[PDB]
RNA sequence: GCGUGUGGC
DNA sequence: TATCCGCTCACAATGCCACACGCGCTGCTCGGCCGTTATTCGCAGCCC
DNA sequence: GGGCTGCGAATACGAGCAGCTACTTGTGAGCGGATA
């Protein structure tokens, strides 16, 4: 039987079937431990077991199928796999493996993968024929990812400003340049809703780095997608491990020719974690950053590219400035040229409670002509020429007042005539 | 027939034995009499460390064997080279090869 | 027994190890190689 | 057989001939690894092998012929060469060596160069008779490199402004003084097209430092020339290594009496990389720059000179200002006197969408009289006297409006009467 | 732990 | 087919005592592990 | 009364394998081995 079907259900039901098939009182162990005990109890009845999870290859060659319960960490519910299959089906870190498994024998601690049935939502023998991620040629964003819902509620316009300030496409590299306390969480809420609504075909992934658990349980119950998180209550090692594993899953997925999008709050916190785990090189910069500490965060962010053969990988990260320490400033400094898509936010407007507090002229999109039509992009240029001589707060409030009347952005352009 | 005769050499240096035998066959230009030295003894399995993916890709019981036709002179050639610790095979000095089932088995092992 | 077979930490990187320990290691290695040969359906001459 | 003929072809064809000559399934390894496996498989048939690549001399004396696949880095497809040939044919870093090679034997890891056939597109015994780069006397630019196409399309005028604001010649030292988001990429597009069209005899080389991979795959498929790049996804060590190797190849080429041109975006990013690799000297300046960190970038940029004996070396780099950090400002400061050719760009004009956004009076060419005729340079002076009292945007738009009618610049001068 | 060398009863 | 006869191999070489030194580097080949077991500190019985 | 020490609770690629003699005589038993 499948593991996730027993992992998603509440613990009380697990206790019910546990005492149904004759087990102990199951109100004492952890939810992971209750899942593990139920799994062994149902497995000792001589039945074909199935499992699924993301592969993490160890130092010795063998691998472990981790589950999304603890953001794919070291756990007793991980499925041990021998290097023999890792060489036959040529699996790497980030490959979502699912197939028949068996229980751990005495002296063994983890389940063993016997039959593989599906590798990254594909046939396992097809996983042998593939090109590696560092091998395909990138490109610019061609297919437009319109984030407008079209219903025009009081928050739908929140996405329209994007289509009015910075268009987004497949394979783009986006980040938000925003001070603390601006409303980045709700803009990510709206953009995730827009991805789930307009383009539900692309893989919607949300990565949370060093944030409040309330935001975790809020996003994990709002969008219908894999939400992997890493709150502040965990060390930086776990954060960079999640970075490894999520970027590897995205790499394997785009190798499978799929459109994936990874949302990140925050990139400055991930940079802090990488600074925390990197060995000392002896060259520290202003703010407390090391010389060779930002290489891995730069890789993680710039993994975004548009694939020529098929698929795309998009990264939408958030950065913090006006925090008080030189560190986050230099983070935004050497990360300001790495991305090709910016959401500049103004705390100045957030003090006036005018949401969204987006800075129009400082924001933009790199090579945005390949996502829009000629006359549409000319409309964008005329709108920029209208907003530019105006101020900041007055221009933003004028934009929201002009969008409050219509719902679709093409209709707004039509009245803009 | 181009038989698959088995021989054992000095262990540890078995790659050195492979290249020495290859160079010796290529020097005497006797390719029409001899063959390969079991280069497929390269199991790419490894201990894949983090941030350092140096992989030697070598895992096999050794036993460098050469595909060859049985001849006394050829035997003297293959024993004149170093690392001839054991010329295995049930015989006095002239053994017999192994059937094609084990050849298919080692071909499967190479496939893996 | 371990404390009975000569194995004493010598001065430097080397340590005085019993000569019997080398034969023991060779025996264990040959036994492991034999176990690996039979598990892989090896020919009769190599296992011989 | 030759290596590049097997490196330029797609991987699928490599798999085809691989299973044609009886090899494994070749849809699993890297494109470099697939090339290497195909090379060994075709080499084990007893045939004369040929190779070609740029030489990189190691610390121990021996050398390696690197290939343009990974911007000439450490790879398994590099051809190891003994110091004996490096002393007989007197080879150094940057020498493009091509000739007969052989496969690596067991215990060896790289191909071995046996017969040399061509050194920097010249006979190898002729490479012994040469003068070293630091030995010839520089000069001013004498032969005019006209970048005007003559067809006068909507972007050809982009080059004409150059011939109207800053003339270019052989051995010149050019750099663009431009803020971010001005259009430097498309001006480099036009100038590279103009070099490929007007003067296809000179070696057209493009060096990319810490930029988007989409620009890499765009330039590498637009101009027919060696495009070596180094994106942000690689460390600064690789960037300065590419600096070493490209400047060494250019030095060897001009020692071979050839006209080479190296295009660079960006010089500020290369300066950042050099700052990253330089050991600490204890004297840091404003912006986070070291005292003895800019020596190597100054050398790399000022390697441009006009040769008395024959050949020329031109450098066209780009610098960033108005970025927010003191660093790039001081970069432009101590690099503003090092070059003798400037393209001053105005973001002010880019906000009005008037391309090209070039600043006329701040730009110029040092000793430009040796590239133009007397009456032609007098025409240039009268045009400068016309543009100078006028403003910035009005003067630029007047220039583009005057060039929109004619295609050739001599014809523009003829109507200017 | 031994081996080797040397010397002595 | 029995009776010695000739070729081949194992086994021995005091016992002790004293002093000193001497016991190599590199290219294949094989096995394989969690932050709940082992480290470290707070507390109290027992002798000085 | 206080130090000394036992007792229980809180807590977070590297090893291995392997390579690059011919002045000893005597005493005993074991294994072919020739010939009636
Ligand atoms: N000659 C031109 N014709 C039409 N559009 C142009 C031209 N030059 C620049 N642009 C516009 O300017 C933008 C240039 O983007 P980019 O290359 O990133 O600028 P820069 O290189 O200055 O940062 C494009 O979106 C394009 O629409
Ligand atoms: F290429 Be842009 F000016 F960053
Ligand atoms: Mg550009």
């Amino acid at each position: 039987m499948n593991l996730t079907e027993l992992k998603n259900t509440p613990v009380s039901e697990l206790i019910t079937l546990g005492e149904n098939m004759g087990l102990e009182n199951l109100a004492r162990m952890r939810k992971q431990d209750i899942i593990f005990a139920i799994l062994k109890q149902h497995a000792k009845s001589g039945e074909d077991i199935f499992g699924d999870g993301v592969l993490e290859i160890l130092q010795d060659g063998f691998g472990f199928l981790r589950s999304a319960d603890s953001s794919y960490l070291a756990g007793p519910d991980d499925i041990y796999v021998s290097p023999s299959q890792i060489r036959r089906f040529n699996l790497r870190t980030g490959d979502t493996i699912s197939g028949k498994i068996r229980p751990p024998k005495e002296g063994e601690r983890y389940f063993a993968l016997l039959k593989v049935n599906e590798v990254n939502f594909d046939k396992p023998e097809n996983a042998r024929n593939k090109i590696l991620f560092e091998n395909l040629t990138p490109l610019h964003a061609n297919s437009r990812l319109r984030m407008e819902r079209g219903n025009g509620s009081t928050e739908d316009l929140t996405a329209r400003v994007l289509d009015l300030a910075s268009p987004i496409g497949r394979g783009q590299r986006g980040l938000i340049v925003a001070p603390p306390k601006a409303g980045k969480t709700m803009l990510l809420q709206n953009i995730a809703q827009s991805i789930a609504y307009n383009h539900p075909d692309c893989v919607l992934m949300v990565l949370l780095i060093d944030e409040r658990p309330e935001e975790v349980t809020e996003m994990q119950r709002l969008v219908k997608g894999e939400v992997v998180a890493s709150t502040f209550d965990e060390p930086a090692s776990r954060h960079v491990q999640v970075a490894e594993m999520v970027i590897e899953k995205a790499k394997r997925l785009v190798e499978h020719k799929k459109d994936v999008i990874i949302l990140l709050d925050s990139i400055t916190r991930l940079a802090r974690a990488y600074n925390t785990v990197v060995p000392a090189s002896g060259k520290v910069l202003t703010g407390g950053v090391d010389a060779n500490a930002l290489h891995r965060p730069k890789r993680f962010f710039g993994a975004a590219r548009n694939v020529e053969e098929g698929g795309s990988l998009t990264i939408i990260a958030t950065a913090l400035i006006d925090t008080g320490s030189k560190m986050d400033e230099v983070i935004y400094e050497e990360f300001k040229g790495t991305g090709n898509m910016e959401l500049h936010l103004s705390r100045k407007i957030a003090e006036k409670r005018v949401f969204p507090a987006i800075d129009y002229n400082r924001s933009g999109t790199r090579k945005e002509e390949l996502l829009t039509t000629q006359e549409e992009l000319q409309k964008m240029w005329i709108l920029r020429k209208i907003i530019h001589p105006m101020g900041e707060i007055d221009a933003m409030e004028f934009l929201i007042n002009k969008l409050a009347m219509t719902k679709t952005n093409d209709d707004f352009f039509e009245m803009m005539k | 027939k181009k038989r698959w005769y088995v021989v054992q050499a000095f262990s540890g240096f078995e790659g050195r034995v492979a290249t020495s035998l290859r160079e010796h066959i290529k020097l005497h230009n006797m390719e029409d009499l001899f063959g390969e030295v079991m280069v497929p003894t390269e199991e790419v399995v490894e201990i894949r460390g983090g941030q350092r993916r140096k992989s030697e890709r070598k895992f096999f019981p050794g036993y460098v064997l050469v595909q060859m036709v049985m001849n006394d002179a050829s035997w003297h050639l293959v024993r004149s080279v170093p690392r001839v610790m054991g010329f295995i095979g049930g015989t006095s000095d002239r053994p017999a090869p192994i059937s094609d089932k084990e050849v298919d088995a080692i071909m499967n092992r190479l496939q893996q | 027994p371990p404390d009975l077979r000569p194995l004493v930490p010598l001065d430097g990187g080397r340590f005085a190890t019993s000569d019997l320990n080398d034969l023991y290691r060779r025996v264990i290695n040959r036994n492991n190689r034999l176990k690996r040969l039979l598990d892989l359906a090896a020919p009769d001459i190599i296992v011989r």
